[PDB]
RNA sequence: CCGGCCGGGAACUCAAAGGAGACUGCCAGUGAUAAACUGGAGGAAGGUGGGGAUGACGUCAAGUCAUCAUGGCCCUUACGACCAGGGCUACACACGUGCUACAAUGGCGCAUACAAAGAGAAGCGACCUCGCGAGAGCAAGCGGACCUCAUAAAGUGCGUCGUAGUCCGGAUUGGAGUCUGCAACUCGACUCCAUGAAGUCGGAAUCGCUAGUAAUCGUGGAUCAGAAUGCCACGGUGAAUAC
């Protein structure tokens, strides 16, 4: 029961199983689920092979997992090329939304030692 | 005549209408039940019904506004007890000690600059 | 068929000048539905008393602004020039038709 | 209590049975002022707790409470340098306040999946005394009677 | 609190009507769905403090820009000096 | 400093209000300005005039303003010449048409304010303050007055090292909220700085 | 990231960036309008932005379209 | 037209002005035949009923010359004034105050009952319509017990999840957007899609609260174009304990 990426999910309710998919946020969840004529609820026993890969080509039209990171750790280069201010940012380990730094900017910061 | 009691209980005010009846129960044009009578209470608002008798002797209709599920079921109750006025003050005694003769006066007490909440009292560190 | 709104902070004041008005009515033509007391606004305004920082200290005034509503039914040409000429109380604020 | 003595409020004996003594219990299981949801809990453990024993309701409460019940607890009293504890022999209506706050405590402290749960199997392993509760009776009790010595 | 500082204000109220509400109302519409023709917004060369949201608001007595309060354009500091003198109309140290 | 102004506390009861008009939200603030830049105009002119209080209502679409004095004929001027070269610049800062009455103060030694000012007004003259403290106390307690203190401040005489010292002659419950207590401030401008003072005086109850 | 009905920028700048269009450009070109936003009729351009103390160059390229002129043009000198 | 909606009705709910009421005063015990406490009576309220306001003489040369004032001192084609851009928002760290969690007393979906208290014309904005959305166009009422903000949330009913770094938790970041504002780069708030850190209840140590309080739950306000986890205020449910 693998569907789109490398991914083998699973096992429980459907809509939940989904999410695994790196590139699903419940939202798009419920939109494949919907738009492949399937109860979100359900579990896949039962779940014949027939409804199975009709989500498979549902899920294929979203640049999710592998292709999904590599786009996106594209366009953090991307910035990080132009040497603009956001780019700069990622380059340095802080954070790029603005959050200060004079103190709590852990998360991003990474944590503490010296 | 229509004989009545008020009863109000923490920013709550029920109305409470007697006739000797049945053993029916309206509240905001509603069943006891349907209002709150299934929630925490419901066997509150019979209560003021009990060395004082009936399951159906008489009726009661009434209404209420403010407050909340228990304010709400409180005033009604001091309101029960309030008309059974009418029925004379030799039933308002064990009424009293029944403790349903009584203003829950007991309201909520204000915010107060310097503080978190009326007692809530903002941690402080000595250094 | 005419009313008259009545607002001042006083409030030892707003209803003797509507007591005074009722009257200077229900004398001449009548009818008058009362005085009404009505929903006495109050803004709060709570500031810092000390010029420096002391967060906790702080001054907690207020200002009540009380109603009266009136009401006439019947309008006398006499009970109209008797609130007109006959009205005075600086500190009130008088509101004629609605 | 420097000086004004009291007495203590008397809540409404439980509104499903009729008890002072199960009023004083949900309020201590209460939370965050949630007595709709707290009486839930408690008869949703006395419902498995008195079909899963049978003997009744309010007496099968009574037998698993009649063991953590304690009787001698150790007060502190820190005297010329010393903390010595003192054992004192302990009120009746305390040695169920306490009772109820060590199995209602105990099972906060567990495993078994809803509240409901949890609170059956300390009613029931201290029923039968076997519980974390009935240990904490097993304890203060051994840490009085060590201080036996003072009286 | 520095005359400068208080004169500066003042030109920014003059400006603030001189133009816009005024001249500057020539954007509300100008940018709504009227589409486009780019000279539009592009108009905004306009004095700077012309536009009303460069104002401050300072204690009308003082000129203190905090501790200000609408009800009686003043700073809490000179508000509590006249309220103490009745001075506020209606005004008193409230308790409930 | 830890005292509730004395007469501010009181307005709701036994005290008055030196504004009385009704204004909303919108104008209210430029009736505090109006009010503020009237009785400032007013007080730099009439100084030397003996006034101890100014109270402003606004009747309608015009602004009334009384001034109690204790030189009545002096503010009034010659057959009211003053009072009409008052209203003139009066209605011309107000933004509206000005009455403006002229309420006598008998007994200027019971007022605070007047009290308070001369008290002021002698230490500019360099004179000794306990000596003023006290001729303020007794002409006060003379003429009735069931309690007076004065206090002064601030390098009383010159010191480099500034002092308070007060006077409480009599009866003057602070803290008893029917008691009559005329309460105010003056300051003294010296060579040497700036000189404070408060007057209490007790007057009665109910 | 805002704006949604008309892209920003300031006059002095964009007339400063014709003033080289149709001439060629010449040295850097200064303008402080760190506000506004950066056009294709930039692209190949050395624009001169202000960050406090001085305008530091920036070469336009194929994607400093929808930044702003004061995002390659740090303010805060951090070591 | 099953909408207090229209006649009407002056009862009731309320509104806000004025009144009575509580005094250890009445019974009793305790205590010097006192003060007082104690318990009982009646009573909406018993022992300054609940809360607030109110802060004595004074202590800390305690804090404020930057709220304003002011003695003295200093600058005066500069220590003053105008403008642009930046900074007060920096980031190896440390400490204080808080917010959000670690979950089944819970998460989520759907249905659904019950507040208080404020705000409003350069404002509150219904409706309808468009947009998954934040919002947008259009447009009524209301200076407002009328109209708008505004559909309280805890809660209750069903169902789902089944103790897992999970359907718990929401950081961080990519992408794309909305509104204010001349202007959202530094640094605004908010939305849609994706993303899913730390975190399984916190050492030494330490804080709050004695009842409509603690704890928990939503609501409004000042400042304010915009910008609240802070501040100020409101009620909902509602404890434990004091020898
Ligand atoms: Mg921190
Ligand atoms: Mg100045
Ligand atoms: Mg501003
Ligand atoms: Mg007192
Ligand atoms: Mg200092
Ligand atoms: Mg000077
Ligand atoms: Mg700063
Ligand atoms: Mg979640
Ligand atoms: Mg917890
Ligand atoms: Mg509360």
């Amino acid at each position: 029961a693998r569907i789109a990426g490398i991914n083998i999910p699973d096992h429980k309710h459907a809509v939940i199983a989904l999410t695994s998919i790196y590139g699903v946020g419940k939202t798009r969840s419920k939109a494949i689920l919907a738009a492949a004529g399937i109860a979100e609820d359900v579990k896949i026993s039962e779940l014949s092979e027939g409804q199975i890969d009709t989500l498979r080509d549902e899920v294929a039209k979203f640049v999710v997992e592998g292709d999904l990171r590599r786009e996106i750790s594209m366009s953090i280069k991307r910035l990080m090329d132009l040497g603009c201010y956001r780019g700069l940012r990622h380059r340095r380990g802080l954070p790029v939304r603005g959050q200060r730094t004079k103190t709590n900017a852990r998360t991003r910061k990474g944590p503490r030692k010296p | 005549n229509q004989y009545y009691g008020t009863g109000r209980r923490k920013s709550s005010a029920a109305r409470v209408f007697i006739k000797p009846g049945n053993g029916k129960i309206v509240i905001n044009q509603r069943s006891l039940e349907q209002y709150f009578g299934r929630e925490t209470a419901r066997m509150v608002v019979r209560q003021p019904l009990e060395l004082v008798d009936m399951v159906e002797k008489l009726d009661l209709y009434i209404t209420v506004k403010g407050g909340g599920i228990s304010g709400q079921a409180g005033a009604i109750r001091h309101g029960i007890t309030r008309a059974l006025m009418e029925y004379d003050e030799s039933l308002r005694s064990e009424l009293r000690k029944a403790g349903f003769v009584t203003r829950d006066a007991r309201q909520v007490e204000r915010k107060k600059v310097g503080l978190r909440k009326a007692r809530r009292r903002p941690q402080f560190s000595k250094r | 068929r005419i009313r008259i709104r009545l607002k001042a902070f006083d409030h030892r004041l707003i209803d003797q000048a509507t007591a005074e008005i009722v009257e200077t009515a229900k004398r001449t033509g009548a009818q008058v539905r009362g005085p009404i007391p009505l929903p006495t606004r109050k803004e709060r305004f709570t500031v810092l008393i000390s010029p420096h920082v002391n967060k906790d200290a702080r001054d907690q005034y207020e200002i009540r602004t009380h109603l009266r509503l009136v009401d006439i039914v019947e309008p006398t040409e006499k009970t109209v020039d008797a609130l007109m000429r006959l009205d005075l109380a600086a500190g009130v604020d008088v509101q004629i038709s609605l | 209590p420097r000086r004004r003595v009291i007495g203590q409020r008397k809540i409404l004996p439980d509104p499903k049975f009729g008890s002072e003594l199960l009023a004083k219990f949900v309020n201590i299981l209460m939370v965050d002022g949630k007595k709709s949801t707290a009486e839930s809990i408690v008869y949703s453990a006395l419902e498995t707790l008195a079909q899963r024993s049978g003997k009744s309701e309010l007496e099968a409460f009574e037998v698993a409470l009649e063991n953590v019940r304690p009787t001698v607890e150790v007060k502190s009293r820190r005297v010329g340098g010393s903390t010595y504890q003192v054992p004192v022999e302990v009120r009746p209506v305390r040695r169920n306040a306490l009772a109820m706050r060590w199995i209602v405590e105990a099972a906060r402290k567990r495993g078994d999946k809803s509240m409901a749960l949890r609170l059956a199997n300390e009613l029931s392993d201290a029923a039968e005394n076997k519980g974390t509760a009935v240990k904490k009776r097993e304890d203060v009790h051994r840490m009085a009677e060590a201080n036996k010595a003072f009286a | 609190a520095k005359q400068s500082m208080k004169a500066r204000e003042v030109k920014r109220v003059a400006l603030a009507d001189k133009y816009f509400a005024k001249r500057a109302e020539l954007k509300a519409i100008i940018s709504d769905v009227n589409a486009r023709w780019n000279a539009v917004l592009k108009l905004q060369t306009l004095p700077r403090d012309s536009s009303p949201s460069r104002q401050r608001n300072r204690c009308r007595q003082t000129g203190r820009p905090h501790g200000f309060l609408r009800k009686f354009g003043l700073s809490r500091i000179k508000v509590r000096e006249a309220a103490m003198r009745g001075e506020i109309p209606g005004l008193k140290k409230a308790s409930w | 400093g830890q005292k509730v102004h004395p007469n501010g506390i009181r307005l709701g009861i036994v005290k008055p209000w030196n504004s009385t008009w009704f204004a909303n939200t919108k104008e209210f603030a430029d009736n505090l300005d109006s009010d503020f830049k009237v009785r400032q105009y007013l007080t730099k002119e009439l100084a030397k005039a003996s006034v101890s209080r100014i109270v402003i209502e606004r009747p309608a679409k015009s602004i009334r303003v009384t001034i109690h004095t204790a030189r009545p004929g002096i503010v009034i001027g010659k057959k009211g010449e003053d009072v009409e070269k008052l209203r003139k610049v009066v209605a011309d800062i107000a933004g509206v048409p000005a009455q403006i009455n002229i309420a006598e103060v008998r007994k200027p030694e019971l007022d605070a304010k007047l009290v308070a000012d001369s008290i002021t007004s002698q230490l500019e003259r360099r004179v000794m303050f306990r000596r003023a403290m006290k001729r303020a106390v007794q002409n006060a307690m003379r003429l009735g007055a069931k309690g007076i203190k004065v206090e002064v401040s601030g390098r009383l005489g010159g010191a480099e090292i500034a002092r308070t010292e007060w006077y409480r002659e009599g009866r003057v419950p602070l803290h008893t909220l029917r008691a009559d207590i005329d309460y105010n401030t003056s300051e003294a401008h010296t060579t040497y700085g700036v000189i404070g003072v408060k007057v209490w005086i007790f007057k009665g109850e109910i | 990231r805002s704006l949604k009905k008309g892209p920003f920028i300031d006059l002095h700048l964009l007339k400063k960036v014709e003033k080289a269009v149709e001439s060629g450009d010449k040295k850097p070109l200064r303008t402080w309008s760190r506000r506004s936003t950066i056009f294709p009729n930039m692209i190949g351009l050395t624009i001169a932005v202000h960050n406090g103390r001085q305008h530091v160059p920036v070469f336009v390229t194929d994607e400093m379209v929808g930044h702003k002129l004061g995002e390659f043009a740090p303010t805060r000198t951090y070591r």
